[PDB]
């Protein structure tokens, strides 16, 4: 609210706006990833999954 | 106890990443709002020139597109 | 004597000589005339150039530096000018370095500002002087920030506030600060939100 009462503009915030995505953003794909392997996990021997 | 217990590790765990995110959130914007100031760089293109490269390397090209659905 | 030490006192004792208005006027022209006071700003300027460059004895040799140069430079009258320009200049330069004694130039600059037109020389060198270094986004804040910085210790703002309280005194430049900040007077006194605010938790009546 101070800041507000300033002169104006804000800046070079940006940046980190785009660093925080862009560290979010893999976290994104390392689900997308797991979300994957699990599957190919899943595609392996049917008539009993629960077996030894 | 134990195995129905898994339950508070797992979800402390994730309430961890979520606090986590929120921490460098509140950590970014302490360093944009009293920071600028426009004083704002030497040490930080460093960061950025880091942050660049990694950032459109993922993109681009190459590899989503290709890889994550060839595989899928 | 040119010890370093008795030299020092030397200055001292002259400062003391120099009280009448009088007196203070003799002490002007011994140096000007029959040690000069250029002699003075030179050396001055050398210990400004040698502690940048580095970057108590002295401090023993500039305080009383500026202690005579206070006390002639306060007793006297057109005189005044013929210091000004002359120790303004290298005052103001060592005034950029940190220094214990940056409060004390800031009390001798004060004594050199003259009452007329003539100011204006004096309202660059502070406004260069908290501008320069600091970021000045478009808020208010960022403007009471580059005082804060560069005034950082209480000797340091009792001298600013001796200075400004004479420049202030009846005049100022137009558009002042034009090309590096959003111009004008005001974030001056904004600044001193900063001071008389605090002042009544000082330490220390």
């Amino acid at each position: 609210g101070t800041i507000y009462l300033q002169h104006a503009d804000e800046e070079r915030e940006k940046t980190y706006k785009l660093a925080e995505n862009i560290d979010a953003q893999l976290k994104r794909m390392a689900q997308d990833l797991k979300d994957i392997i699990e599957h190919l996990n899943t595609s392996g021997a049917p008539a009993d999954t629960s077996d030894p | 106890n134990q195995t129905t217990s898994v339950a508070k590790i797992a979800q402390y765990k994730r309430k961890l990443m979520d606090l986590s995110h929120r921490t460098l959130q509140v950590l970014i914007k302490q360093e944009i709002q009293r920071k600028s100031g426009y004083a704002i760089q030497a040490d930080e293109e460093q960061l950025r020139v880091q942050l660049d490269t990694i950032q459109g390397e993922l993109n681009a090209p190459t590899q989503f597109k290709g890889r994550l659905n060839e595989l899928m | 004597l040119l010890p370093p030490t008795i030299y020092i006192p030397y200055l001292k004792m002259l400062q003391g000589l120099a009280n009448g208005p009088q007196c203070a006027h003799y002490c002007f022209s011994l140096l000007k005339v029959n040690v000069s006071w250029e002699h003075f700003f030179h050396s001055l300027m050398l210990y400004h150039e040698h502690l940048r460059k580095d970057l108590q004895k002295e401090q023993d040799g500039l305080i009383a530096f500026l202690q005579l140069t206070s006390t002639i430079i306060t007793w006297s009258e057109n005189a005044r000018l013929a210091l000004c320009e002359t120790p303004v200049v290298v005052i103001l330069g060592l005034l950029q370095c940190s220094i214990p004694l940056k409060a004390e130039l800031l009390k001798t600059l004060a004594a050199f500002g003259k009452s007329p037109e003539i100011a204006a020389s004096l309202w660059q060198s502070l406004e260069y002087t908290i501008l320069q270094t600091v970021r000045i986004p478009s808020g208010i804040e960022v403007e009471l920030n580059e005082i804060e910085s560069r005034c950082e210790e209480y000797p340091l703002t009792r001298a600013f506030c001796q200075l400004i309280s004479t420049l202030v005194e009846s005049s100022f430049p137009s558009n002042l600060g034009a090309g590096l900040r959003p111009p004008g007077f005001d974030p001056y006194l904004q600044f001193l939100r900063d001071s008389v605010f605090r002042f009544r938790t000082r330490a220390r009546a």
